[PDB]
RNA sequence: GAUGUCGGCUCAUCACAUCCUGGGGCUGAAGUAGGUCCCAAGGGUAUGGCUGUUCGCCAUUUAAAGUGGUACGCGAGCUGG
RNA sequence: GUGAAGAGGGAAACAACCCAGACCGCCAGCUAAGGUCCCAAAGUCAUGGUUAAGUGGGAAACGAUGUGGGAAGGCCCAGACAGCCAGGAUGUUGGCUUAGAAGCAGCCAUCAUUUAAAGAAAGCGUAAUAGCUCACUGGUCGAGUCGGCCUGCGCGGAAGAU
């Protein structure tokens, strides 16, 4: 029911600079946190999400539901920010955190690098747990997933880079 | 899943009870400790009359000590034991076993009248009515 | 309209029980598990103490629209009706027993006659003499707590700030 | 499978499967399969669907067939110069046109019966649709 | 995995999406069920 | 119960009848008794809904047509013979 | 595994630190059997067998071959 | 009143229902191997034995010794078995 | 019927298709089928409905929370839909079957209890009950929603040699 036609009214929780179509959310924690949602038939007034007449379709007030998700995700990035627990079972390998750059491994001899984009940073309490910490739910989950593409969980007994996967499959030797 | 657990079920041999051995190898594989042996082996054991394999009930909670408790056999079991019946039907009421006096049920209600649910002995007797018919046994006059 | 056939039938019965409770308690579910209801549930319907947990969305709108021994406001959330028609102890002996797996404040409040009994009062509703002398001790008590305690207590915490 | 005991003639024309149907409605059992489409149906196919549905459904009801395949239809042997006397009779054809009921069955609850004709519809040439009893 | 002309649900809680063009099953149980392109 | 309402037919035979059957009507007749047979339409969606209520076929029906009202008990019906439709229905006077 | 060979179980008992399983088994199948078992368990398990008696065969090939050989 | 009819040699050229090589899904896929499968037309893709065969059987080789079209690529180029 | 023995227009081309039946000349008008942006003569015409595929502009069984139309219909603030929190019982762990009874191993019978309430059980899942999810049940949520049927229109199914 609710979000398709009453778009949560995305409150101004300190604080929203709205040009018009270019949006900057201006708060402390990942400061001046910004997104350009353009005029995708998404009209705004103060911190509200308002429709117009899309292409052929004309929808039903749908991407005003979306625009409300993407601005609030953006606002909540600047207020609360958040825990990307990414983690390894994999016989440790590498997992040097160093500021903007992460050195991981997959048994592969070479520095695996990956340079974190500016907007986020990461650290490791122990090699097997990595917290990427910071700002925007979109770039941050992308860097997490691109790190788990340094290798999936192995599906039989689970070796790999684990982000949200607290459900890794537990297959077995020589059939059951 | 859902966290720590209430009322875990185990169903267990009618051995020496103070000594372990017909219970011992079923105990052995699940890591019934020397400590687990003390709550179950030392105790809730002999000076109770063996004749039925005894229910043993697990409460899970742990600083490395989760516990195993001995009590009375269950209503289905007591029905089979108490009535002096053969063994239950193949097809309830479309095949048949026995007849049973309602008064025997009532004494059956009375022994099982501990935690068995039915807020009334009359209600209590009826659940075991519905057990007796399920086994084929008509509660009968 | 209105779902099930018990739900349109029940309105005279819930309304009947909701008059009946000459002591009543509004109390909380969520996180009970089976046991805390069960262990009273069996014995109660023999023993003369009642505990039901009943539809709080219907009870909260129903109570507004029908006085059920006054009351209404603080039913909100997941809600049990504990009740004794009897002198107050059976209802109140039950609650610290419900306190082992939750707390004292899962009752939000209770009612006796027309006086509001919260947990502060509840120990006192829970202290009850021999029956013929009790109902007199209970009538002098509720008549005391109604207007005398307010006019003293509203002054006294402001006197605590003035007088240190 | 279904085949007649001795017909008056034993080869027959192309024939004309033009028009609707007089052999319509579910009439015998409680519910059935209506043909709803246009075309020609073999004996072997009737067989393949009735077996399939009795095994799907598991008996203690039974199915009633409202189609018989009468009609001879020919093969010409491969690599034969065209003409040379009409072909030889090969297999038997039942003629379907809209509304022809194919099967009725009894006793079987609707949802289970819904599945049970769903199989035969995958087994034939034509676009069947479920029908139930009704008077008058 | 297969690529099919008939796509439909295996384990009950399997799921159906037309992504890009062609309606794919996807699943959270046992991922035999990944049956695309119907 | 069973209450329908109707208009009296101003056309006849197949060319008429299809041009109605297309237009969500269907034709019908009330025959029976002394009073000459009366040829009538009903609206297909309306009187379809009571094909499956079986009291459509056993019980006396209230037939209001033109606003003048007859009372009728049903007779055999023609249905077309793969899409749910009553193709045309007969009715008998009480 | 035991089921696979056309073996059929008598029954199963717990044992002091592990489990004991007893069964009736076809004979002409077992000539990878110990290595297979070793494979399943991480080399840990063991077995013994003797011949109980004789019971029906359904496999074609034994009867089929008997004229080439003699 | 002219479509010179099979095989080989010389030269090819494309199609992809891909032999291999490259990416990727699944797997009764642990590694290994593999089975299957969506993708993909770039390049590569055997010699020798026998017989007029195309093929075939076979030795031996490779990464592979693909399938199919092109008067079943073809004689105003060759052989004519 | 035409072609054969009939031209011209149209369907790119095109005997027999659709239109039409040429006596001769015109720097004249209307029209048929067929058409009206431009290659090319005529409407980028008014009106309203629809389709997001380049369908239109090649083809099926079949498959689908793809879009508009449609009556009938259940639900519908005394609280829905379902999201979030929370219970998911009781005898019981049903009898029989037993390779082994576990709701979920075959079958039978579907029975009962306190219930605001949970099937002697729908799916996962395992060794024998254990393990896990589930409608159901209670809160918060604070409204439209769900299910069926008829139905116009599009979708994949759809891979071959200059």
């Amino acid at each position: 029911s609710r979000v398709a036609k009453a778009p949560v009214v995305v409150p101004a929780g300190v604080d929203v600079k709205i040009n018009g179509q270019v949006i900057t959310i201006k708060g402390k924690n990942g400061e001046l946190t910004r997104t350009l949602n353009d005029a995708v038939e998404v009209k705004h007034a103060d911190n509200t999400l308002t429709f117009g007449p899309r292409d052929g379709y004309a929808d039903g007030w749908a991407q005003a539901g979306t625009a409300r998700a993407l601005l609030n995700s953006m606002v909540i990035g600047v207020t609360e920010g958040f825990t990307k627990k990414l983690q390894l079972v994999g016989v440790g390998y590498r997992a040097a955190v160093k500021g903007n750059v992460i050195n991981l491994s997959l048994g592969f001899s070479h520095p695996v690098d990956h340079q974190l984009p500016a907007g986020i940073t990461a650290e490791c309490p122990t090699q097997t747990e990595i917290v990427l910490k910071g700002a925007d739910k979109q770039v941050i989950g992308q860097v997490a997933a691109d790190l788990r593409a340094y290798r999936r969980p192995e599906p039989y007994k689970g070796k790999g880079v684990r982000y949200a996967d607290e459900v890794v499959r537990t297959k077995e030797a020589k059939k059951k | 899943a859902k966290k720590v657990q209430a009322y875990v079920k185990l169903q267990v041999a009618a051995g020496m009870a103070n000594p372990s051995p017909p219970v011992g190898p079923a105990l052995g594989q699940q890591g019934v400790n020397i400590m687990e042996f003390c709550k179950a082996f030392n105790a809730k054991t002999d000076s109770i009359e063996k004749g039925l394999p005894i229910p043993v009930v697990i409460t899970v909670y742990a600083d490395r000590s989760f516990t195993f408790v001995t009590k009375t056999p269950p209503a289905a079991v007591l029905l089979k034991k108490a009535a002096g019946i053969k063994s239950g039907s193949g097809k309830p009421n479309k095949d048949k076993v026995g007849k049973i006096s309602r008064a025997q049920l009532q004494e059956i209600a009375q022994t099982k009248a501990a935690d068995m649910t039915g807020a009334d002995i009359e209600a209590m007797t009826r659940s075991i009515e519905g057990t007796a018919r399920s086994m084929g046994l008509v509660v009968e006059d | 309209a209105l779902n099930l056939q018990d739900k349109q039938a029940i309105v005279a019965e819930v309304s009947e029980v909701a008059k009946g409770a000459l002591s009543a308690v509004v109390a909380d579910s969520r996180g009970v598990t089976v046991d805390k209801m069960t262990e009273l549930r069996k014995a109660g319907r023999e023993a003369g103490v009642y505990m039901r947990v009943v539809r709080n969305t219907l009870l909260r709108r129903a109570v507004e629209g029908t006085p059920f021994e006054c009351l209404k406001d603080a039913f909100v959330g997941p809600t049990l009706i504990a009740y004794s028609m009897e002198h107050p102890g059976a209802a109140a002996r039950l609650f610290k027993e419900f306190a082992k797996a939750n707390a004292k404040f899962e009752v939000k409040a209770a009612a006796f006659e027309g006086e509001l009994i919260p947990a502060s009062q509840i120990d006192r509703l829970a202290t009850l003499p021999t029956y013929e002398e009790a109902i007199a001790r209970l009538m002098a008590t509720m008549k005391e707590a109604s207007a005398g305690k307010l006019v003293r207590t509203l002054a006294a915490v402001r006197d605590a700030k003035e007088a240190a | 499978m279904l085949q007649p005991k001795r017909t008056k003639f034993r080869k027959m024309h192309k024939g004309r499967n033009r028009g609707l149907a007089q052999g319509t409605d579910v009439s015998f059992g409680s519910f059935g399969l209506k043909a709803v489409g246009r075309g020609r149906l073999t004996a072997r196919q009737i067989e393949a669907a009735r077996r399939a549905m009795t095994r799907a459904v598991k008996r203690q009801g039974k199915i009633w067939i409202r189609v018989f395949p009468d009609k001879p239809i020919t093969e010409k042997p491969l690599a034969v110069r065209m003409g040379k006397g009409k072909g030889n009779v090969e297999y038997w054809v039942a003629l379907i046109q809209p509304g022809k009921v194919l099967y009725e069955m009894d006793g079987v609850p609707e949802e289970l019966a819904r599945e049970a004709f769903k199989l035969a519809a995958a087994k034939l040439p034509i676009k069947t649709t479920f029908v139930t009893k009704t008077v008058m | 995995m297969k690529v099919r002309a008939s796509v439909k649900k295996l384990c009950r809680n399997c799921k159906i999406v037309k992504r890009d063009g062609v309606i794919r099953v996807i699943c959270s149980a046992e991922p035999k069920h990944k049956q695309r392109q119907g | 119960m069973f209450t329908i309402n109707a208009e009296v037919r101003k056309e006849q035979g197949k060319g008429a009848s299809r041009r109605l059957r297309a237009a969500n009507k269907f034709p019908a007749i009330i025959y029976g008794g002394k009073e000459a047979p009366l040829a009538i339409e009903l609206d297909h969606d309306k009187v379809m809904n009571m094909q499956a209520k079986a009291e459509f076929y056993s019980e006396v029906l209230t037939i209001v047509v033109d606003g003048k009202e007859i009372k009728v008990k049903a007779q055999d019906v023609q249905r077309h013979p793969y899409k749910p439709k009553l193709q045309h229905i007969d009715f008998v006077r009480a | 595994d035991l089921s696979r060979r056309r073996g059929m179980l008598k029954g199963q008992e717990s044992e002091v630190t592990g489990v004991k399983i007893h069964a009736e088994v076809p004979l002409s199948e077992m000539f990878g059997y110990a290595t297979q078992l070793r494979s399943l368990t991480k080399g840990r398990a063991s077995y013994t067998m003797e011949f109980l008696k004789y019971d029906e065969a359904p496999s074609n090939v034994a009867q089929a071959v008997i004229e080439a050989r003699g």
